[PDB]
């Protein structure tokens, strides 16, 4: 899960 | 049957949705247009034909390395004890293995996220660094980077192999  | 395809115009809008009640985080137009262009690296994940999970994958060339960066991967919380994600990660694993040159792959995950966690370290991955405050608004926000070394020696036979030691 890429963030922000 | 566990089936992966491929991530097309025809398609695009339908791993959106998937992603958008997987998590809680909002990718944007950019991300789902980078998407289209990573071939095998962004597969739709299939279930008795019934679409219920994605893997989104980049090249990553940071800290002078070829990287395998896993951006996104999960499936919708009813499908998780199917093996739809070992699937997924076995997918990307073999891109990585049949190229030979990636140096690892990694991925961010919150520090929380226990299943995530223990899974990947079935498949060699370990938390190499925390960050803070990486995620914006959900609860932790902080991430941990989850590491898998692919380094392979070259050289034809033992004696112009550089390996551990
Ligand atoms: S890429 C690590 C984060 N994935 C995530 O939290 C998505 C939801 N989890 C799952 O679908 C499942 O736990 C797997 C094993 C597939 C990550």
């Amino acid at each position: 899960m890429l963030g922000p | 049957r566990i089936e992966l395809g491929d991530v097309t115009p025809h398609n695009i809008k339908q791993l959106k949705r998937l992603n958008q009640v997987i998590f809680p985080v909002s990718y944007n137009d950019k991300f789902y247009k980078d998407v289209l262009e990573v071939g095998e690296l962004a597969k739709l994940a299939y279930f008795n034909d019934i679409a219920v999970g994605a893997v989104c994958c980049r090249v990553d060339h940071s800290q002078n390395q070829k990287r395998l960066y896993i951006m996104t991967l999960g499936c919708l919380a009813p499908y998780r004890r199917l093996g739809i994600g070992t699937k997924m990660l076995n997918h990307v694993l073999n891109i990585c293995e049949k190229d030979g040159t990636f140096d690892n792959i990694y991925l961010h995950v919150q520090i929380s996220n226990e299943s995530a966690i223990d899974f990947y370290r079935k498949f060699g991955f370990e938390i190499i660094e925390t960050k803070k405050n990486y995620y914006k608004r959900i609860e932790p926000a902080d991430a941990h980077v989850l590491q898998k070394n692919l380094k392979v020696p070259s050289g034809q036979n033992a004696d112009v192999q550089k390996t551990d030691n």
